[PDB]
């Protein structure tokens, strides 16, 4: 239902066929499905129906926190501690939502695999380039640091693959 | 259990930004401190690590029985 964003967690449009029996014999799926939802699913849209008129008469939000965008690592002096704090808090907040983000993007990932079927392999093309790209940015980002990271090594490590980058380019470029 | 047993992030953020600050301040001082007694003790010129010369009021400064003292 509504309750979470179809364009986050996208799904294929449904397709289902009909039923288009060739033989008169009655089907047991189809008298076991009405014992079914007449004996469990009717009480137990009773019971939720009557909890959620009960929740409607005492309605109340909570809210997403919102934060700041204060200066990053690269933007504090040597030995100053209130920025380099600031910026150390906001590296592990960033680092926690991608962490989620690759999450989201594992998650469907296996939506498809078990969704397409025997055709996953090819119907999951999508699904597994985007997963490589994710990994490959969050491997990037993370990978190695190891324990007692810290927003300082990883700039460290993000300079030293810029000045890789540099010389490998300068050296195409001198030919 | 929020309301009753804890607080805001805010508190914690800024007792623990306040701490910070003191602790570094401290160090700063620390190694300071031990920079000028090294230049204190090599040099003398300080207040500290003066030890006592002979105080000159001890000196008479009368004829002596001799010109030359
Ligand atoms: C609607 C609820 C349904 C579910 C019920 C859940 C049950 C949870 C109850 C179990 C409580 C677990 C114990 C944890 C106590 C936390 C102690 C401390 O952290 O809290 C203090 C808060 O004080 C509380 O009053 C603590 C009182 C709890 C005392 C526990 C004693 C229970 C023992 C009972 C044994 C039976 C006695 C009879 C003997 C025969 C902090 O002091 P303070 O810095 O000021 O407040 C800061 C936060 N403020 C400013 C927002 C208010």
């Amino acid at each position: 239902p509504d309750s979470w964003d179809k364009d986050v967690y996208p799904e294929p449009p449904r397709r289902t066929p009909a039923p288009a029996p060739q033989t008169s014999l009655p089907n047991p799926v189809t008298y076991l499905t009405k014992i079914f939802d007449l004996l469990v699913d009717r009480p137990v849209t009773l019971a939720r129906e009557f909890i959620e008129q009960q929740h409607a008469k005492n309605r109340y939000y909570y809210y997403h926190r919102e934060f700041r965008r204060v200066p990053d690592i690269t933007e504090c002096e040597e030995k100053d501690i209130l920025c380099m704090f600031e910026a150390e808090m906001q590296w592990r907040r960033d680092y926690k939502v991608d962490q989620e983000i690759v999450n989201i993007i594992q998650e469907r990932l296996k939506a498809c695999q078990q969704r397409e079927g025997e055709s996953y392999r090819q119907n999951c093309a999508k699904e597994l380039e985007q997963f490589t790209q994710v990994s490959k940015a969050f491997q990037d980002r993370y990978s190695d640091l190891g324990a007692h990271y810290s927003a300082r090594k990883c700039l460290a490590k993000q300079k030293q693959r810029m000045l890789a980058e540099r010389k490998a380019a300068k050296e195409a470029a001198a030919a | 259990i929020a309301r009753t047993f804890y607080d805001g992030p805010e508190k914690n953020y800024e007792k623990t930004m306040a701490i910070l600050q003191i602790e570094a301040e401290k160090a700063e001082l620390r190694l300071k401190e031990l920079e000028v007694r090294r230049l204190m003790r090599a040099r003398g010129d300080g207040p500290w690590y003066q030890y006592p010369t002979i105080d000159k009021a001890l000196i008479d400064h009368s004829p002596k029985t001799t010109p030359d003292n």
